[PDB]
């Protein structure tokens, strides 16, 4: 079948730029093509059909074109209302298929995380199970890399985590990762470090505590 | 003026059956294309069932044998019943009409569906104390974490309300047991550790659970 | 005299599918072993009768549906499909008695800015019967308010257009399509083979 790419997933931009977002059909779907705008909480709201009709009400900027198997929304001046998810769909399809979306973002200037890790409490390790979780505060842009490292082991499939949307007064994200294990394995290991990278960092932090010294 | 109203929304266990309604005002639902359209959280769309104006139905491969999508003309109303719900059955579901050749223009505002074998039941709040190696005159982070309830949502506050720069609650994640667990956290200058207390207050509505935590420096 | 299946099968243009042509065969002798012993079709498919047993067969009327659609809406050229073709553009009965016959013709129905030619009916507040022709260009009413002709909002004109481009996929190459019929009256049977 047709597999719709939609890139970039995540567009930086500035009040008033013109933004290209990409959707890739496998294959030619004509002009079969629709692009859908959803803001956090809201319904999508269809704004071109066809790929390259402007549905009734959208404002000019909002520009659709492309042909065979490369498609481009264009926004041509960017306005605060505009920052939001964008979805393409194929059109005249048995499948409906939607692309994955693209998330426009406030641009700003780079900002290195501080890094925090939080042992787990000896009221949760009573329990049976140790979470320990590290924060990533006010950093941009929102790619940022975790590693978990237990006696200099790295940890992969234990940990989860979660990203704040931008920050209304400085547009940063902040970030937490939560590492499991259950009291036992968490008590077979002294060092535990969450290892930092990111752009505003010239190398990768690392926070770190050993289990049972203050 | 043009509007699509949703309801029916629950939670409900695997296995379970539930319908949702969609009335409809300024467009005519059986001289339409309409359909379902669900949004997991936290990802992307999914068209889920379409009636054409003429009666015909189709389905996407994910619901295929479990959903049925109808309507009632009397009522201008637009209907989707699902049975053997699973887990990742669980999005807000949208009723929409499609212009014709899948580009739809009208939304209406959804409906929650939960499909879920976890007990309701409130977090446990645990505190991220503040390290004590803090910057000398710099800034410290503190937090709370908030383990193990359902369903969504918990509110987060500090010291009651009366702090709120530097204060980031994260969204919740869906641990593999089925239960939510989240961390609220703030920054504070590191002086005011030992003079300031800060409290994070947790409320958790469907079980009734109302936890102030007093989050502390560790003694050795 | 021979059936002029040429005339159906070779002709140089085609019809929209919601326009559908129709083609009545009488009083000659009809030579099958054109069709199915042709490497040209990639759709083949007979309803209540054999193909290669079709020469010894008589009957009172033949008749030879034309048109084009999507490779994607082959498939509802048969007995109990549904969708927008089947639906609103060209409805074949349930004991349906014939043959459906297709194949690709992407090198003449495509041009390079995208071939518009083509229609098909989109809006229809009901379905088709079989074998039933609808060539209304009335304005769709989708909503409370009438149309009176003006087209606007709710108010759609009822034909879309296929964008037949080269550079389509299989599935949305255009296809041009030729349905048999085999009508069996109790009247003179005037279509046989050898
Ligand atoms: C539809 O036409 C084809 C092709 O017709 C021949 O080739 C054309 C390029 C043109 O030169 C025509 O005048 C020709 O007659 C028919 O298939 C041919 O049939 C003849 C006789 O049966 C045979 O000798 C050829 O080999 C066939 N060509 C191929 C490629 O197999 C076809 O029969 C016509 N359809 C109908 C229903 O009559
Ligand atoms: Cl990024
Ligand atoms: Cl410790
Ligand atoms: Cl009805
Ligand atoms: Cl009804
Ligand atoms: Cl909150
Ligand atoms: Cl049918």
């Amino acid at each position: 079948d047709i597999v719709m790419t939609q890139s970039p997933s995540f567009l930086s931009a500035s009040v008033g730029d013109r933004v290209t977002i990409t959707c890739r059909a496998s294959q030619g779907i004509s002009s079969y093509l629709a692009w859908y705008q959803q803001k956090p909480g809201k319904a999508p709201k269809l704004l071109i059909q066809a790929a390259s009709t402007l549905q009734s009400g959208v404002p000019s900027r909002f520009s659709g074109s492309g042909s065979g198997t490369e498609f481009t929304l264009t926004i041509s001046s960017l306005q605060p209302e505009d920052f939001a998810t964008y979805y393409c769909q194929q059109l005249n399809s048995y499948r409906y298929t939607f692309g994955q979306g693209t998330k426009v973002e406030i641009k700003r200037t780079v900002a290195a995380p501080s890094v925090f890790i939080f042992p787990p409490s000896d009221e949760q390790l009573k329990s049976g199970t140790a979470s320990v979780v590290c924060l990533l505060n006010n950093f941009y842009p929102r790619e940022a890399k975790v590693q978990w490292k237990v006696d200099n082991a790295l940890q992969s499939g234990n940990s989860q985590e979660s990203v704040t949307e931008q920050d209304s007064k400085d547009s940063t994200y902040s970030l937490s990762s939560t590492l499991t294990l259950s009291k036992a394995d968490y008590e077979k290991h002294k060092v535990y470090a969450c290892e930092v990278t990111h752009q505003g960092l010239s190398s990768p932090v690392t926070k770190s505590f050993n289990r049972g010294e203050c | 003026e043009v509007q699509l109203l949703e309801s029916g929304g629950d939670l409900i266990q695997p296995g379970g059956s539930l319908r949702l309604s969609c009335a409809a005002s300024g467009v005519t639902v059986s001289s339409n294309y309409m359909s379902w359209v669900r949004q997991a959280p936290g990802k992307g769309l999914e068209w889920v069932s379409i009636i054409y104006p003429g009666g015909s139905t189709f389905y996407a491969d994910s619901v295929k044998g479990r959903f049925t999508i109808s309507r009632d003309n009397s009522k201008n109303t637009l209907y989707l019943q699902m049975h053997s719900l699973r887990a990742e059955d669980t999005a807000v579901y949208y009723c929409a009409r499609d212009l014709g050749s899948g580009d739809m223009d009208v939304w209406g505002k959804g409906t929650t569906v939960t499909v879920s074998s976890a007990s309701t039941k409130g977090p446990s709040v645990f505190p991220l104390a503040p390290s004590s190696k803090s910057t000398s005159g710099g800034t410290a982070a503190l937090g709370c974490l908030v383990k193990d309830y359902f369903p969504e949502p918990v509110t987060v506050s500090w010291n009651s309300g009366a702090l709120t720069s530097g204060v980031h609650t994260f969204p919740a994640v869906l641990q593999s047991s089925g239960l939510y667990s989240l961390s609220s956290v703030v920054t504070v200058p590191s002086s005011s550790l030992g003079t300031q207390t800060y409290i994070c207050n947790v409320n958790h509505k469907p079980s009734n659970t109302k936890v102030d935590k007093k989050v502390e420096p560790k003694s050795c | 005299n021979l059936c002029p299946f040429g005339e159906v099968f070779n002709a140089t243009r085609f019809a929209s599918v919601y326009a559908w042509n129709r083609k009545r065969i009488s009083n000659c002798v009809a030579d099958y072993s054109v069709l199915y012993n042709s490497a040209s079709f990639s759709t083949f498919k007979c309803y209540g009768v054999s193909p290669t047993k079709l020469n010894d067969l008589c009957f009172t009327n033949v008749y030879a549906d034309s048109f084009v659609i999507r490779g994607d809406e082959v498939r509802q050229i048969a007995p109990g499909q549904t969708g927008k073709i089947a639906d609103y553009n060209y409805k074949l009965p349930d004991d349906f008695t014939g043959c459906v016959i297709a194949w690709n013709s992407n090198n003449l129905d495509s041009k390079v800015g995208g071939n518009y030619n083509y229609l098909y009916r989109l809006f229809r507040k009901s379905n088709l019967k079989p074998f039933e022709r609808d060539i209304s260009t009335e304005i769709y009413q989708a909503g409370s308010t009438p149309c009176n002709g003006v087209e606007g909002f709710n108010c759609y004109f009822p034909l879309q257009s296929y964008g037949f481009q080269p550079t389509n996929g299989v599935g949305y190459q255009p296809y041009r399509v030729v349905v048999l019929s085999f009508e069996l009256l109790h009247a003179p049977a005037t279509v046989c083979g050898k």
